[PDB]
């Protein structure tokens, strides 16, 4: 079998491959993970140089894990789908061995463990993808949002983006969100979600998708014209 | 405990005058219980046709074989499987489990497209091909069945002709089979048409 | 290119070399060993303040009676700590005791230099193992990825490292206290960190014979900061 | 052998006998048929002493891993299940296991049989054992929800006795655990010889033995 | 040792780009134009053989078109043998899923498929990837008529109309201005082929340099049927359009 | 230069690089002494500490009752050659009821370390050992180098500034081949040996090891004030 | 058919005291009607301060034997020259016993030693590794023979204070290595007259925190 | 673990599972649940050996809920059916078969209809209007074949199941301790908590 | 599992003062047919050691090529193999004893009983059994099969126990070694007249005696036994 060490150390202490799988990162379309009071709620941009797209059927930036759990992800596209089927995999194969569904960290510990493997095992490149994994520990109302990368470190995060542009968006989240008072109501954290990505995003029209996660189960992706009324009323209060 | 014996039934193929004809008991079984009267045994992939009798499992899995692998052959070839490469096929399938056997009785029936010519076999459950002139049988009632259609079989019968012969074939060998019965089907194929008939017959 | 188990003109595997390059560029962590307790500290560093920094994970535990601390390519770890901890709980299935420290040190260091063309690279991560046991008492070692483990009564790893062993050097005596260790901890850190130390980027360990291995609570650790501060000021 | 275990109001009673015998040779009068598995889990043991003894010291092994791994305590449920798969990979070869395991996790007390064939059934009750008929007709007759510690802990051991009397190969000694939301409370080692006279002069049972 | 001659097929560029992928790329922008485009009642594939011959026997060639089952279909641009390696595993893949569910395999669980095995030689077995795009034009129950496209990264979009191949970018904006939501098979049909026509290297566009296919519910009642459109029906259409 | 990227590879000369690329890491390693009477063999080293917080790793490992070496290079590799050592000690006895020539030990070493010096992939072993023992035939001391190349001396070192120790045993080889039945003055020889390497540090309670073997002595490491003795 | 498994007889004794504790075993060996021998050990000093006997078929006996004396030494190598405690190399033995669940070591496994705290201690073992500690223990041929016996003389069972009637126990008092040493050569004394696969001799291995002492001792050779 | 029926109706299907659970000559369980949910609209009951049977349901139920994760979307009782009978014909020549049998009682979101599918250990599947597995059907289907009609309301149906277990309850040798009931219907699955 | 085919009785042996006599029979049978009768079943292992071999005859032949290939094996890169090197009793029995064990062990086992007879290299006498079981056992006096039954009473009068050794002549022990090869002549059915016996002593060395038959026998006794009971002619 194919054996070749391909993430190796450089003499200044480098993986360079799971520095150029950043790269990748940095290329995608941008994301953004919002936790309010009750909620969390999922951002991602939508290039506009595709269209004659059929958006019905394209695959969703956003992706069900579990009926508790989400993921969403900047960089490489076909990547992001071998972690999105491993983690649906050990989903099911946790909830069948110990009999509850997984919490939102051991999912997120679980996708960034096949990262860090795909880092040091030969014959094998890194993971070109960032992820966003979000949502509610099962019997549990506090909100859960994490982050993972090609090196396969990962955290917890009140608000945070990823992909292009996410040093913009991120600037703007660390001056608008406040830790002492989270989005109090579903629509102040979606809000605050659809602001941050129109710093970056162009046109507010199909390029912004929205995803609620609530407590229990509640997930719900919002339409064209839901997100478009938020669009609206975000640029009459700027006219100010 | 025999597995050609648990879940009953038969079929039967018979060849006439440009036309072939195969036909099957509906019933299904656990031994002595009768479990369904719709457990129809006669497949079909393009114009060939498949009859299959034995442990009902096996009977299932083999037609979505065969329509696996008829499908793959199609999409390759770009044309429909004849009854003589298709009884090759049967064949090498099921010798392939010589040691491991599916536990059933199968019967080819169709007409070449090409040379109009009529044609049938038979199959035991390892592979073994009977590639016969007149009739073949299969099923628990398979001895009833040759006493009948060895009687009552004749070369070169009209389609409407064929279709009471081998209907009575079937009909009363089923009635001297426990194991057999509870409604029949009669599949009447010609070169371009094909009728499907449905007869009426005791329900014990 | 060249073979990853390959030797430099001097005699060094070049891998095992990088992969210390590596753990330089890492956030600090401190041990230091006395005759109550070994007390374990790490830098957190959060890249953002929107970062819950409580979720940074720097500071584990492998047994009751054994605690570890990760300086580098903290990923690198989590394999390490999951052999360690089915090492410890392994050896007590087959023995009915603890582990000793040693033992559990040695176990993780064998994993070193399984690399080639196995894993394809060294570990970018060092690890201060700090435990007790019954025969040699409180302990505290230093597993680098090149397989070598030493023992130490202080050490300090990551990017402040040559500047806090000093520090180590001139505070570290074979009388300390544990309330004494935790105060040296908390300075050498203060000292070494960019950013200012508080409870939310820095964290307090230690592991005792009667309590076993325990990670501080914020508001445990801002008391001993304040004691720190106060102390200082007092001269 | 005879072991029981139920759930009641303040948590769940187990209550087994000592007996191992080899044909009509008693082997031992004191073996111990409760594993205490950790702290806060119990496991029963009849069947292969060895499987049952294996098996769930490895179980305990998996136990503290997840504890380790997680921050949290494994719950019941979680226990018994990792134990009931591990039975299932020596499906069909021999394995001879029957135990109760107890604990007390978030929600409540809770109680699972789990044998070699991989069967894993949460209930109120269970007995198992050459004498878990005997011990059945006194836990059904007496036994209720509304149970006080103490009460409980007399019909566990009550109910070995009647085993221990009847059954051939149940008796020795009855050993007794109570388990809290706290960690189980082991509750001593009775001699079944000393505990028939007891009880019968006290109770007034067992008229039909002269004493 | 080995090393020495080893490419590394699957490794990252310093801006975050696999080689390999890209360079296949290259390669498939100098394949026959094909396209395909979506409509309410119907899909149409079209696609432009690469320089032919007089003696090349067109009514039994097959390079573009291909039936992966009755409600499915793709068309290749890129190295032909990779293609057909690929299409057989795909035809495969619709019969397991046939067999385990009896029930035809939906559109996207068959593209997806196809493109998580494009996506394996990009990261793992050091192997150089498909030099292959597809489109895939198919029909099931859920999504009705569906249009896709893959490439050797095995990433894969949905699209109302699309081009792969030579031209894509002239293609892509001729098929963008003249596109319409309510968009009729018949209609669909012209604009596939006035788009060849006008993106072609060639002199001019002929049945003999063309591979055509629809799939219609223009088929008896509720099914669906498949229509690989032969030399003689292409050299019709060509000029009911006006064409030739 | 051009040959040595890996060990599979000859340079013009005929030389391999990687092989003596391991060699080097033994001179930079800490001075260890070897030698042996007629009834005992000794081994010496000097151990070497990181700082003076951190302890002085240990450089003599017991393989047997009869048998067992010190080290001078990479660690982990006298690990893993001692852990085969102590495997084939007790393949000997389990299976022979016989105790391992020294002898046959050196050449099973030897066959070891030469595997990793012909085949792609692999790296030779980066550690210098001296093996010592008493069996059958009396005492023993083998010189092993990661080449291969393992030889039977009556007294040896390895490691930085071995050259001094070396040179002493060869002047003092009539004399120290003498001392039978007196462990401690053969243990002293060893130790007036290795003084001869060193410079600048001196030899201390935590800084000396010693082992022994004989004819009615295991195989016994001497560390801490067990060696203050000595000093 | 071949049959892997035999008989060679022979029966053990493991007893705790207070302070110390004692392994025995007859020195007979056999197959069927014939003896072997009349002199073949079978009670081992392990190190450590442990001694072990696996009786039952003797070949099985031996494997076991090599292997924890094996386990021994490896214990020592791998973790620093520490002593193996008597319920460490319980827990050890299981897993070796264990380990051929599905074809097993067809012996009786006892070992006897000291505990941490100085305490005698014996730790009995089935075929399958299913162990305890117990105070007394008899294995093999005669152990049915024997233990009651003991239960008797060592537990005074079903013996009560005169005068009391059943109502007071005799007490539970504590006895020596001379008197535990005359208990163990009647009951194989005893055995001997009335079991014929023991007899020859009775080797008895005693553990104290001095150490392990041997005594042999001739019994009849019918 | 020995009795499960099963009647599709009109609008429903109606599965009815005995509560009792054995081991060796004592009864361990009367309230005993042999049945899983695979998806909101598909339910399964099942019986046969000891242990399979949970084992075999339960690994059915994580792959069927793989699928409508990845999917999102509910396979078809059909569909389901089909992948569980694969699943016995390729464990059936297993070094070691797992000996369970199955109902499964689907709503047919689609077709508006509900389904029961009858399989055996082998492999061996019929779509049936009511269904029984073991000696059940010896008892039961004659009341069956007598009585039912597809036009059968919900609460005609369970009448119908009475009278069956009624006729099990007095001619059966073996206690197998009273039955549950469940309903699956166009608005999923229920128990009917009285019966 | 198999069953043994060509087959070789009883193997018998003792220690005397000065070392230890093994002997055994030069037959090889095919069931009741006596089918072979050159046979050798005591092979020598260098000047100190003779393993004697009684059951399959197969297996023997298997286990003399592993002992031959042993002392080829011991001989590389030794240059003490003739000397303190050289291979001892103990060590050829605990390699037959782990090879015997081990085949039993995967239910394939080498269908023998085999008796090492040696003298250490300090002089001290080597006698230990090992048989298809891995069952292994050291006494005085040491026999296989018929031998054991027979042989083994006759030999333990002579050395009843440990302390018998020493007041035991090499005479002493050959006579009644040769005595008991009578006694198995008489009364085993699968025994032969013809047998070799060796002596291993830690003074006169390794002396191998081939071609020994069984004489002074008893048999004039019969011409006077008539019928089975009241026949008189
Ligand atoms: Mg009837
Ligand atoms: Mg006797």
């Amino acid at each position: 079998g194919y054996d070749r060490a391909l993430s190796i150390f450089s003499p200044d202490g480098h993986i360079f491959q799971v520095e150029y799988a950043l790269e990748a990162v940095k290329r995608g379309t941008c994301a953004v993970g919002v936790k309010g009071k009750n909620c969390v709620v999922l951002g991602c941009e939508r290039r506009s140089t595709l269209k004659l797209q059929d958006t019905r059927i394209t695959p969703s930036k956003v992706s069900k894990i579990d009926s508790h759990v989400v993921l969403s992800f900047s960089g490489l596209n076909a990547d992001s789908r071998i972690l999105i089927e491993k983690a649906r995999v050990e989903a099911q194969s946790h909830r069948l061995t110990l009999e509850d569904p997984v919490t939102v960290e051991y999912l997120t510990r679980y996708v960034a463990g096949v990262q860090q493997r795909y880092t040091q095992s030969g014959g094998v490149r890194p993971f070109g993808v960032s992820t966003l994994i979000a949502g509610f520990d099962p019997r549990d109302d506090e909100p859960k949002l994490y982050q993972t990368e090609p090196s396969g470190i990962y955290s917890s995060w009140s608000a945070q983006t990823i992909g292009r542009n996410s040093k913009t968006v991120r600037e703007f989240l660390e001056k608008n969100y406040d830790r002492k008072e989270p989005p109090a109501t579903v629509e102040e954290c979606v809000k605050l979600t659809v602001r941050s990505l129109l710093e970056v995003v162009q046109t507010g029209a199909k390029n912004i998708e929205i995803t609620v996660v609530k407590p229990d189960s509640d997930i719900v992706a919002l339409s064209s014209e839901e997100i478009n009324q938020y669009v609206t009323q975000i640029e009459q209060e700027k006219q100010e | 405990s025999d597995p050609s014996s648990i879940n009953g039934g038969i079929v039967v193929a018979m060849t006439g005058k440009d036309c072939v004809a195969i036909a099957c008991d509906l019933r299904l079984g656990s031994q002595s219980l009768g479990v369904s009267n719709k457990f129809e045994k006669i497949f079909h992939y393009g114009h060939v046709f498949l009859g299959i009798t034995g442990l009902a499992t096996d009977v299932t899995t083999l037609n979505e074989m065969f329509r696996y692998k008829t499908n793959l052959y199609k999409l390759k070839e770009e044309r429909a499987i004849e009854p003589e490469t298709f009884t090759q096929l049967v064949s090498s399938s099921l010798y392939e489990r010589r040691f491991g056997p599916y536990f059933v009785g199968p019967v080819v029936a169709g007409i070449n497209s090409k040379s109009g010519k009529p044609f049938i076999a038979g199959f035991d459950l390892i592979g073994c091909i009977d590639e016969a002139k007149d009739f073949i049988v299969s099923g628990t009632a398979s001895d009833q069945l040759f006493g009948m259609c060895e009687s009552l079989y004749e070369p070169n019968l009209e389609p409407e002709d064929l279709f009471e012969t081998i209907s009575q074939a079937l009909l009363n060998a089923a009635d001297r089979d426990a194991l057999s019965g509870w409604g029949a089907v009669v599949y009447i194929i010609k070169k371009d048409e094909v009728v499907k008939r449905y007869l009426k017959m005791r329900q014990d | 290119d060249r073979g990853v188990s390959t030797f430099s003109p001097e005699g060094r595997l070049f891998q095992v070399e990088y992969s210390l390059e590596a753990i330089k560029l890492g956030s600090t962590a401190i041990g230091i060993a006395t005759k109550e307790g070994v007390v374990l500290g790490v830098e957190k560093r959060a890249t953002s303040p929107l970062l819950e920094s409580d979720s940074i994970e720097k500071i584990v535990e492998i047994d009751r009676h054994i605690g570890c601390a990760m300086s580098g390519l903290t990923a690198d770890a989590r394999s390490m700590i999951e052999h360690a901890r089915t090492a410890a709980v392994t050896h007590n299935l087959y023995y009915d005791e603890d582990i000793n420290v040693e033992s559990l040190t040695q176990s993780v260091c064998d994993l070193a230099l399984r690399f080639g063309e196995l894993m394809s690279r060294p570990f970018g991560v060092a690890l201060l193992i700090a435990g007790h046991d019954a025969d040699d008492g409180y302990q505290l070692f230093h597993a680098e990825p090149s397989g070598t483990f030493y023992r130490y009564n202080a050490k300090a790893i990551g990017s402040g490292s040559e500047g806090a062993q000093a520090e180590l050097l001139n505070e570290w005596h074979s009388s300390l206290t544990l309330k004494e260790a935790e105060l040296l901890v908390l300075k050498i850190l203060k000292q070494v960190m960019e950013e200012k130390l508080d409870e939310n980027n820095a964290q307090l360990s230690c592991i005792t014979k009667q309590d076993g291995f325990k990670i501080y609570d914020n508001e445990k650790t801002a008391e001993l900061i304040k004691e720190l501060k106060e102390k200082e000021a007092a001269e | 052998t005879t072991t029981l275990a139920f759930k009641f109001q303040h948590g769940v009673i187990a209550a087994v006998d000592s007996r191992a015998s080899a044909g009509s040779y008693i082997s031992a009068l004191r073996v111990n048929k409760v594993i205490e598995i950790n702290p806060y889990l119990l496991g029963t043991m009849s069947g292969c002493a060895a499987d049952c003894q294996y098996w769930e010291t490895l179980l305990a092994k998996e136990c503290r891993l997840y504890y380790l791994r997680n921050g949290e305590r494994i719950s019941v449920s979680a226990a018994s299940k990792l134990l009931s798969n591990m039975m299932c990979q020596y499906r069909g070869m021999g394995l001879s296991m029957g135990s109760m395991i107890c604990g007390w996790d978030k929600k409540g007390p809770g109680l699972y049989y789990v044998d070699e064939h991989g069967t894993r059934l949460s209930g109120n009750m269970f007995s198992t054992g050459s004498g878990n008929t005997y011990a059945y007709g006194v836990l059904d007759s007496n036994y209720k929800w509304d149970l006080s510690v103490e009460d409980a802990l007399y019909l566990g051991k009550r109910s070995i006795l009647a085993a221990a009397h009847r059954d051939a190969y149940s008796g020795g000694s009855v050993n007794l655990y109570h388990v809290t939301e706290d960690g189980w409370i082991y509750h001593g080692n009775h001699d079944v010889g000393e505990l028939f006279w007891k009880v019968k002069e006290e109770e007034g049972s067992f008229n039909n033995v002269i004493g | 040792g080995s090393r020495r001659y080893d490419s590394r097929t699957t490794i990252f560029s310093p801006e975050g780009r696999l080689y390999q992928v890209e360079y296949a790329l290259e390669s498939i922008s100098h394949a026959g134009t094909a396209i395909g485009i979506m409509a309410s009642d119907g899909i149409v594939l079209a696609a432009e053989r690469k320089v032919t011959s007089t003696l090349l026997e067109q009514d039994t060639s097959t390079e573009k078109l291909y039936k992966l089952n009755d409600k499915i279909a793709v068309a290749v641009a890129g190295l032909t043998a990779d293609a057909e390696i690929l299409i057989n595993t795909a035809r495969i893949h619709a019969q397991n899923y046939l067999k385990t569910y009896n029930e035809d395999i939906p559109v996207e669980i068959l593209v997806r498929r196809l493109s998580d095995i494009k996506q394996g030689y990009t990261q793992h077995g050091g192997l150089r990837p498909f030099g292959v795009s597809f489109i895939y034009a198919g029909y099931d129950d859920r999504y009705g008529y569906q249009l896709y496209t893959s490439n050797p990264s095995g990433n894969y979009t949905g699209w109302k109309a699309i081009s792969v191949g030579a031209n894509t970018s002239a293609a892509q904006t001729l098929l963008q201005m003249d596109y319409k939501d309510d968009m009729k098979v018949d209609d669909a049909i012209e604009l596939a082929l006035k788009t060849l026509s006008k993106t072609t290297d060639s002199s001019a566009l002929t049945y003999d340099r063309l591979e055509f296919a629809t799939i219609r519910k223009g088929a008896n009642d509720g099914e669906v049927y498949q229509k690989i459109f032969k030399p003689q029906e292409i050299k019709d259409i060509l000029v009911k359009t006006g064409i030739t | 230069n051009n040959y040595d990227g890996d060990t599979v590879t000859f340079s013009p000369t005929g030389r391999l690089f990687q092989v003596e690329y391991a060699l080097e890491a033994i001179k930079q390693g800490s001075v260890t002494v070897g030698l042996r009477s007629n009834t005992h063999a000794v081994l010496v080293a000097l151990k070497r500490n990181a700082d003076e917080l951190s302890s002085y790793q240990k450089k003599i490992i017991k393989c047997d009752e009869h048998m067992g070496l010190s080290l001078a290079g990479l660690a982990p590799d006298a690990r893993v050659l001692s852990n085969y050592l102590r495997q084939q000690c007790n393949y000997s006895s389990l299976v022979f009821n016989r105790k391992l020539a020294v002898e046959r030990a050196g050449h099973l070493l030897c066959d070891k370390a030469q595997k990793n010096t012909q085949s792609y992939g692999g790296r030779p072993y980066g550690v210098g050992l001296l093996i010592i023992g008493y069996d059958k035939s009396g005492a023993h001391l083998l010189e092993f180098q990661p080449s291969g190349n393992v030889t039977e001396l009556y007294g040896t070192a390895i490691g930085a500034r071995s050259q001094g120790a070396k040179t002493y045993l060869e002047r003092t080889l009539d004399t120290f081949i003498k001392i039978d039945g007196n462990p401690d003055e053969l243990i002293k020889a060893g130790v007036e040996a290795i003084s001869q390497s060193l410079r600048d540090e001196s030899l201390t309670v935590d800084n000396l090891s010693i082992a022994i073997v004989g004819k009615d002595t295991p195989f016994t490491i001497y560390d801490g004030e067990a060696v203050a003795k000595y000093i | 058919q071949f049959n892997p498994y035999g008989d060679n007889g022979g029966t053990i004794l493991g007893i705790a005291g207070e302070d110390f504790a004692v392994l025995a075993g007859d020195t007979r060996n056999i197959t069927d009607y014939s003896i072997n021998s009349r002199y073949e050990p079978k009670v081992f000093d392990c190190g450590d301060n442990i001694v072990m006997s696996a009786n039952g078929f003797a070949a099985d006996g031996d494997a076991l034997v090599k292997r924890f004396k094996n386990s021994v030494k490896w214990y020592h190598f791998d973790h620093n020259d520490k002593k193996l405690s008597i319920n460490s190399a319980a827990r050890n033995i299981q897993h070796l016993l264990y380990g051929k669940r599905f074809f097993p070591y067809y012996v009786h496994t006892i070992i006897a030693g000291l505990d941490e705290d100085g305490k005698g201690a014996v730790y009995s073992f089935d075929p399958v590794g299913s162990y305890e500690r117990e105070q007394c223990r008899a294995g093999g041929a005669a152990a049915s023979l024997i233990m009651p016996f003991l239960d008797n003389q060592v537990n005074f069972k079903n013996q009560y204070e005169p005068g009391t009637n059943g109502k007071v126990k005799k007490p539970l008092k504590y006895l020596s290595v001379e008197e535990v040493i005359k208990l163990v050569r009647d009951s194989f004394t005893s055995a001997t007259e009335r079991h014929i696969q023991v007899g020859d001799g009775l080797e008895i291995l005693i553990v104290t925190k001095d150490g392990v002492r041997k005594e042999f001792y001739e019994l009849k050779r019918d | 673990m020995d009795i499960i029926l099963g009647i599709r109706v009109q609008d429903s299907v109606i599965l009815a599972s005995s509560k009792a659970v054995t081991r060796g000559i004592s009864v361990l369980k009367d309230s005993d649940d042999k049945t899983r949910q695979l998806s909101p609209h598909t339910l399964m009951s099942f019986a046969g050996e000891a242990g399979d049977t949970v084992q075999f349901a339960e690994y059915i139920q994580a792959n069927i809920q793989l699928y409508s994760i990845r999917e999102d979307y509910e396979l078809s009782p059909q569909a389901v059916s089909s992948f569980v009978r694969q699943e016995l014909a390729k464990s059936i020549r297993s070094r070691r078969p797992y000996q369970v049998n199955v109902l499964i009682g689907g709503y047919d979101k689609k077709k508006n209809k509900p389904e029961l599918y009858q399989i055996d250990y082998l492999g061996t599947k019929v779509e049936l209007p009511y269904g029984a597995h073991g000696y059940s059907g010896f008892y039961t289907f004659s009341l069956l074949d007598h009585h039912y009609r597809p036009d059968m309301t919900t609460e005609e149906g369970l009448d119908l199941l009475k009278l069956c277990v009624q006729e099990l309850e007095k001619r059966m040798p073996m206690d197998f301790k009273g039955v549950i009931v469940k309903i699956v219907d166009k608005d999923g699955i229920r128990q009917v908590d009285d019966f | 599992t198999q069953q043994p085919i060509v087959t070789g009785t009883s193997v018998i042996s003792m220690k005397y003062d000065n070392g230890v006599i093994i002997a055994a029979d030069n037959l090889g049978s095919y069931g009741s047919l006596l089918r072979f009768n050159g046979v050798e079943r005591l092979i020598p292992v260098g000047d100190n050691t003779v393993v004697g071999i009684s059951g399959d005859i197969s297996d023997m032949q298997h286990i003399e090529r592993l002992l031959k290939d042993l002392v080829t094996e011991n001989a590389y890169d030794n240059p003490l193999a003739d000397a303190e090197e050289a291979l001892e009793p103990s060590y050829i029995f605990e390699y037959l004893a782990t090879v015997m064990y081990q085949r039993r062990s995967k239910m394939n086992p080498l269908w023998n009983a085999i008796i090492v007879a040696g003298v250490q290299s300090n002089g001290d006498q080597f006698l230990r059994y090992v048989n298809l079981l891995g069952v292994t056992y050291s006494s005085p006096t040491l026999a296989t099969g018929f031998g054991a039954h027979m042989a083994n009473p006759l030999l333990r009068k002579v050395v009843d126990r440990e302390s018998d050794i020493p007041k035991t002549t090499v005479q002493v022990a050959e006579e009644a070694i040769v005595n008991a090869m009578r006694v198995l002549y008489y009364r085993d059915a699968r025994s032969s007249r013809n047998f070799s016996l060796a002596i291993i002593d830690k003074n006169t060395g390794l002396t191998f005696k081939k071609n020994l038959q069984v004489e002074n026998m008893k048999w004039d006794f019969a011409k006077d036994i008539k019928g089975y009971g009241t026949q008189k002619i």
